[PDB]
């Protein structure tokens, strides 16, 4: 379970980093911003999959 | 008016991401290296 | 053609920005369900 | 008492709502005086850090 804890911490850090990079994309070249948006969502989705296996 | 709005919003966004990068470096030094690369990915 | 070219380019930038704003609003409205 | 799980879900919902509100403010405010905008965004970023 420590592996799942450290995976969720590194995933949260990467999610914050990707949020920063995506808002920078919106800042400079927003025309392709969606190219990252769903990507971030995937990470959120992977956090939700960990939080689903975490229910039983 | 549209051009002035564009320039003002560009300046605002630039200061936004500069401050966000600075604080992410401050409280999260371990993520400092990618953040600069993020600038290199954006600028 | 010079003023007309600048005029059209600036108009294109303007409603491209407006469309980007509307797309952002629509994306948030859609994704609020997944929140 | 309130369960650790329910609090964690409330916290992640509040975090999502805070990000939505912050980006909505950015989208509808980019262009407000730069100083007030910067101060409000600094407050929002402090909120982001604290929620984290």
């Amino acid at each position: 379970y420590q592996y799942k804890i450290q995976e969720l911490r590194k995933l949260l850090k990467s999610l914050l980093l990707n949020y920063l990079e995506l808002i920078g994309v919106l800042s400079i070249n927003p025309d392709m911003y969606e190219r990252k948006v769903e990507n971030i969502r995937t990470i959120l989705v992977n956090i939700h999959h960990l939080l689903n296996e975490y229910r039983p | 008016r549209s051009n002035q709005y564009q320039r003002g919003k560009m300046h605002g966004l630039k200061q936004l991401r500069d401050s966000l990068a600075d604080k992410i470096v401050d409280e999260f030094p371990e993520l400092k290296e990618p953040v600069e690369d993020i600038i290199k990915r954006t600028s | 053609h010079v003023l007309i070219d600048l005029l059209n380019w600036f108009r294109t930038t303007n409603m491209n920005v407006n469309n980007c704003i509307w797309a952002l609003k629509s994306s948030l409205n859609s994704m609020t369900n997944a929140k | 008492m309130t369960d650790r799980l329910t609090q964690l879900q409330i916290c992640l919902d509040q975090m999502t709502e805070q990000f939505c509100a912050t980006l909505n403010y950015i989208d509808k405010n980019h262009g407000v005086p730069p100083e007030e905008f910067s101060n409000t965004i600094d407050e929002l970023s402090t909120d982001i850090i604290l929620k984290t």
